[PDB]
Protein backbone atom coordinates (compact mmCIF):
# COMPACT_ATOMS: atom_id res chain seq x y z
CA UNK A 1 0.00 0.00 0.00
CA UNK A 2 0.89 3.63 -0.70
CA UNK A 3 3.96 2.92 -2.59
CA UNK A 4 4.00 6.44 -4.72
CA UNK A 5 3.12 8.14 -1.89
CA UNK A 6 6.29 6.61 -0.18
CA UNK A 7 7.80 7.32 -3.55
CA UNK A 8 7.19 10.98 -3.35
CA UNK A 9 7.83 11.36 0.35
CA UNK A 10 11.36 10.13 -0.01
CA UNK A 11 12.92 11.06 -3.13
CA UNK B 1 3.49 43.54 18.99
CA UNK B 2 5.64 41.57 16.83
CA UNK B 3 7.12 37.88 15.30
CA UNK B 4 10.40 36.98 17.71
CA UNK B 5 13.43 36.54 15.11
CA UNK B 6 12.18 32.67 16.06
CA UNK B 7 8.81 33.54 14.42
CA UNK B 8 10.23 35.01 11.61
CA UNK B 9 12.17 32.22 10.53
CA UNK B 10 9.35 29.97 10.77
CA UNK B 11 7.35 31.86 8.90
CA UNK B 12 9.84 32.49 6.09
CA UNK B 13 10.27 28.82 5.75
CA UNK B 14 6.72 28.05 5.23
CA UNK B 15 6.07 31.06 2.56
CA UNK B 16 9.05 29.94 0.67
CA UNK B 17 7.95 26.26 0.36
CA UNK B 18 3.93 27.83 0.00
CA UNK B 19 5.24 29.75 -2.98
CA UNK B 20 7.28 27.21 -4.54
CA UNK B 21 3.58 25.82 -6.05
CA UNK B 22 1.39 26.62 -8.65
CA UNK B 23 -0.69 25.39 -11.35
CA UNK B 24 0.52 23.99 -14.36
CA UNK B 25 -0.08 25.41 -17.70
CA UNK B 26 -0.66 22.43 -19.09
CA UNK B 27 -3.69 21.65 -16.48
CA UNK B 28 -4.69 25.65 -17.67
CA UNK B 29 -5.11 24.45 -21.13
CA UNK B 30 -7.07 21.43 -20.46
CA UNK B 31 -9.58 24.23 -18.46
CA UNK B 32 -9.43 25.94 -21.57
CA UNK B 33 -9.57 23.83 -24.80
CA UNK B 34 -10.82 20.17 -23.36
CA UNK B 35 -14.68 19.00 -24.45
CA UNK B 36 -17.24 20.17 -22.09
CA UNK B 37 -18.68 16.73 -21.05
CA UNK B 38 -19.33 15.06 -17.75
CA UNK B 39 -16.25 13.02 -18.62
CA UNK B 40 -14.02 14.96 -19.85
CA UNK B 41 -14.73 17.48 -16.60
CA UNK B 42 -14.55 14.49 -14.29
CA UNK B 43 -11.44 13.31 -16.21
CA UNK B 44 -9.97 17.34 -15.72
CA UNK B 45 -10.63 17.43 -11.61
CA UNK B 46 -8.95 14.05 -11.85
CA UNK B 47 -5.87 16.02 -13.26
CA UNK B 48 -5.93 18.97 -11.10
CA UNK B 49 -6.49 16.67 -7.70
CA UNK B 50 -3.18 14.33 -8.34
CA UNK B 51 -1.21 17.42 -9.28
CA UNK B 52 -2.45 18.86 -6.14
CA UNK B 53 -1.16 15.95 -3.97
CA UNK B 54 2.74 16.27 -5.25
CA UNK B 55 2.44 19.62 -5.24
CA UNK B 56 1.31 18.82 -1.25
CA UNK B 57 4.48 16.15 -0.64
CA UNK B 58 6.79 18.94 -1.99
CA UNK B 59 5.42 21.45 0.77
CA UNK B 60 4.95 18.99 3.55
CA UNK B 61 8.64 17.56 3.01
CA UNK B 62 9.87 21.53 3.46
CA UNK B 63 7.55 21.73 6.64
CA UNK B 64 9.99 22.84 10.09
CA UNK B 65 10.42 19.32 11.60
CA UNK B 66 8.31 17.07 9.36
CA UNK B 67 11.52 15.00 8.40
CA UNK B 68 12.32 14.57 12.53
CA UNK B 69 8.96 12.41 12.90
CA UNK B 70 8.96 8.68 12.49
CA UNK B 71 8.57 7.77 9.09
CA UNK B 72 4.84 5.93 9.84
CA UNK B 73 3.54 9.24 11.06
CA UNK B 74 4.91 11.09 8.14
CA UNK B 75 2.12 8.48 5.93
CA UNK B 76 -0.07 9.13 8.28
CA UNK B 77 -0.56 12.85 8.51
CA UNK B 78 -0.11 13.23 4.87
CA UNK B 79 -2.93 10.97 4.02
CA UNK B 80 -5.34 12.44 7.22
CA UNK B 81 -4.85 15.72 5.37
CA UNK B 82 -4.90 15.22 1.73
CA UNK B 83 -8.66 15.78 1.01
CA UNK B 84 -8.44 19.07 3.80
CA UNK B 85 -5.60 20.34 1.83
CA UNK B 86 -6.89 20.05 -1.49
CA UNK B 87 -10.38 22.18 -0.25
CA UNK B 88 -8.47 25.15 1.24
CA UNK B 89 -6.31 25.54 -1.93
CA UNK B 90 -9.40 24.97 -4.17
CA UNK B 91 -10.83 27.89 -2.18
CA UNK B 92 -7.23 29.71 -2.46
CA UNK B 93 -7.33 29.37 -6.11
CA UNK B 94 -11.01 30.21 -6.38
CA UNK B 95 -10.05 33.38 -5.10
CA UNK B 96 -7.17 34.45 -5.91
CA UNK B 97 -5.07 32.22 -8.68
CA UNK B 98 -7.66 32.02 -12.07
CA UNK B 99 -8.54 34.91 -14.44
CA UNK B 100 -12.66 36.39 -14.17
CA UNK B 101 -13.49 34.45 -17.30
CA UNK B 102 -11.25 31.18 -16.58
CA UNK B 103 -12.50 30.58 -13.56
CA UNK B 104 -16.07 30.61 -14.94
CA UNK B 105 -15.50 28.49 -17.22
CA UNK B 106 -13.42 25.67 -14.15
CA UNK B 107 -16.63 26.56 -12.48
CA UNK B 108 -18.77 25.27 -15.21
CA UNK B 109 -16.37 21.94 -15.55
CA UNK B 110 -17.01 21.93 -11.65
CA UNK B 111 -20.57 21.86 -11.71
CA UNK B 112 -20.94 19.62 -14.90
CA UNK B 113 -18.68 17.07 -13.59
CA UNK B 114 -21.46 14.03 -12.81
CA UNK B 115 -20.89 15.51 -9.15
CA UNK B 116 -24.47 15.82 -6.86
CA UNK B 117 -25.09 19.25 -6.32
CA UNK B 118 -25.60 18.23 -2.22
CA UNK B 119 -21.75 18.28 -2.38
CA UNK B 120 -21.10 20.94 -5.14
CA UNK B 121 -23.60 23.30 -3.06
CA UNK B 122 -21.15 23.11 0.51
CA UNK B 123 -18.08 23.06 -1.86
CA UNK B 124 -18.72 26.75 -3.79
CA UNK B 125 -20.64 28.11 -0.14
CA UNK B 126 -16.62 27.46 1.46
CA UNK B 127 -15.21 28.74 -1.20
CA UNK B 128 -17.33 32.17 -1.01
CA UNK B 129 -16.90 31.77 3.08
CA UNK B 130 -13.32 31.59 2.80
CA UNK B 131 -13.42 34.57 -0.17
CA UNK B 132 -14.63 36.93 2.35
CA UNK B 133 -12.55 36.43 5.36
CA UNK B 134 -9.86 38.08 2.24
CA UNK B 135 -7.05 35.71 3.50
CA UNK B 136 -3.34 36.79 3.26
CA UNK B 137 -0.72 34.37 1.75
CA UNK B 138 0.38 33.90 5.29
CA UNK B 139 -3.02 32.56 6.19
CA UNK B 140 -3.63 30.43 3.46
CA UNK B 141 0.27 28.93 3.83
CA UNK B 142 -0.12 28.63 8.03
CA UNK B 143 -3.85 27.11 7.93
CA UNK B 144 -2.53 24.63 5.50
CA UNK B 145 0.28 24.00 7.96
CA UNK B 146 -1.61 23.84 10.75
CA UNK B 147 -3.81 20.99 8.55
CA UNK B 148 -1.12 19.07 7.48
CA UNK B 149 0.13 18.64 11.32
CA UNK B 150 -2.59 18.23 13.01
CA UNK B 151 -2.35 15.58 16.36
CA UNK B 152 -5.48 14.31 15.75
CA UNK B 153 -5.31 12.05 12.64
CA UNK B 154 -6.23 8.45 12.92
CA UNK B 155 -2.83 6.17 12.58
CA UNK B 156 -0.02 8.43 14.58
CA UNK B 157 2.45 6.39 16.78
CA UNK B 158 3.30 9.89 18.22
CA UNK B 159 1.14 12.47 18.58
CA UNK B 160 3.02 14.53 21.12
CA UNK B 161 5.66 15.07 18.50
CA UNK B 162 3.15 16.11 15.80
CA UNK B 163 1.76 19.04 18.68
CA UNK B 164 5.12 20.34 19.39
CA UNK B 165 5.67 21.00 15.43
CA UNK B 166 2.06 22.52 15.20
CA UNK B 167 1.47 24.89 18.72
CA UNK B 168 4.15 27.46 17.41
CA UNK B 169 2.59 27.39 14.06
CA UNK B 170 -1.21 28.08 15.84
CA UNK B 171 1.32 30.63 17.74
CA UNK B 172 2.57 32.42 14.52
CA UNK B 173 -0.91 32.53 13.16
CA UNK B 174 -2.55 34.25 16.16
CA UNK B 175 0.09 36.95 16.52
CA UNK B 176 -0.52 37.78 12.90
CA UNK B 177 -3.99 38.68 13.61
CA UNK B 178 -2.96 40.47 16.38
CA UNK B 179 -0.63 42.41 14.35
CA UNK B 180 -2.12 42.99 11.02
CA UNK B 181 -5.75 43.14 12.31
CA UNK B 182 -5.59 44.25 16.19
CA UNK B 183 -9.49 46.21 15.66
CA UNK B 184 -11.06 42.55 14.66
CA UNK B 185 -10.07 40.81 18.08
CA UNK B 186 -12.78 38.02 16.27
CA UNK B 187 -10.22 37.12 13.38
CA UNK B 188 -8.54 34.43 14.75
CA UNK B 189 -11.71 32.42 15.82
CA UNK B 190 -12.69 32.93 12.22
CA UNK B 191 -10.23 31.07 10.52
CA UNK B 192 -10.04 28.54 13.64
CA UNK B 193 -14.05 28.55 12.03
CA UNK B 194 -12.56 27.39 8.71
CA UNK B 195 -10.36 24.41 9.87
CA UNK B 196 -14.11 23.00 11.56
CA UNK B 197 -15.38 23.40 7.79
CA UNK B 198 -12.79 21.85 6.63
CA UNK B 199 -12.95 19.14 8.78
CA UNK B 200 -17.04 18.45 7.25
CA UNK B 201 -15.68 18.05 3.59
CA UNK B 202 -14.06 15.01 5.21
CA UNK B 203 -17.76 12.99 5.60
CA UNK B 204 -19.15 15.03 2.33
CA UNK B 205 -15.53 13.43 0.35
CA UNK B 206 -16.00 9.81 1.88
CA UNK B 207 -20.02 9.90 0.73
CA UNK B 208 -19.14 11.78 -2.62
CA UNK B 209 -17.45 8.19 -3.61
CA UNK B 210 -15.17 5.60 -12.95
CA UNK B 211 -11.36 4.20 -11.38
CA UNK B 212 -9.00 7.70 -9.94
CA UNK B 213 -5.32 8.23 -10.25
CA UNK B 214 -2.85 5.73 -7.67
CA UNK B 215 -1.94 8.81 -6.01
CA UNK B 216 -5.38 9.76 -5.35
CA UNK B 217 -7.02 5.83 -4.29
CA UNK B 218 -3.72 5.43 -1.93
CA UNK B 219 -4.15 8.80 -0.29
CA UNK B 220 -7.84 8.10 0.01
CA UNK B 221 -8.07 4.77 1.38
CA UNK B 222 -11.04 3.71 -1.36
C1 LIG C 1 -6.71 21.95 -7.74
C2 LIG C 1 -7.23 21.30 -6.47
C3 LIG C 1 -6.76 22.05 -5.24
N1 LIG C 1 -8.69 21.25 -6.49
C4 LIG C 1 -9.37 20.39 -7.27
O1 LIG C 1 -8.86 19.57 -8.03
N2 LIG C 1 -10.81 20.45 -7.19
C5 LIG C 1 -11.69 21.60 -7.36
C6 LIG C 1 -11.22 22.97 -7.65
C7 LIG C 1 -11.85 24.05 -7.04
C8 LIG C 1 -11.43 25.35 -7.29
C9 LIG C 1 -10.37 25.58 -8.16
C10 LIG C 1 -9.74 24.51 -8.76
C11 LIG C 1 -10.16 23.22 -8.52
C12 LIG C 1 -12.96 21.15 -7.19
C13 LIG C 1 -12.93 19.76 -6.93
C14 LIG C 1 -11.62 19.34 -6.93
C15 LIG C 1 -11.14 17.95 -6.70
N3 LIG C 1 -12.31 17.12 -6.35
S1 LIG C 1 -12.01 15.60 -5.88
O2 LIG C 1 -10.70 15.59 -5.31
O3 LIG C 1 -13.13 15.17 -5.10
C16 LIG C 1 -11.97 14.67 -7.34
C17 LIG C 1 -10.83 14.15 -7.89
C18 LIG C 1 -11.14 13.45 -9.07
C19 LIG C 1 -12.44 13.46 -9.39
S2 LIG C 1 -13.37 14.33 -8.26
C20 LIG C 1 -13.40 17.85 -5.68
C21 LIG C 1 -14.06 18.80 -6.67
Amino acid sequence: DHQLLRYLLDK
Amino acid sequence: MELTPDQQTLLHFIMDSYNKQRMPQEITNKILKEAFSAEENFLILTEMATNHVQVLVEFTKKLPGFQTLDHEDQIALLKGSAVEAMFLRSAEIFNKKLPSGHSDLLEARIRNSGISDEYITPMFSFYKSIGELKMTQEEYALLTAIVILSPDRQYIKDREAVEKLQEPLLDVLQKLCKIHQPENPQHFACLLGRLTELRTFNHHHAEMLHKFTPLLCEIWDV
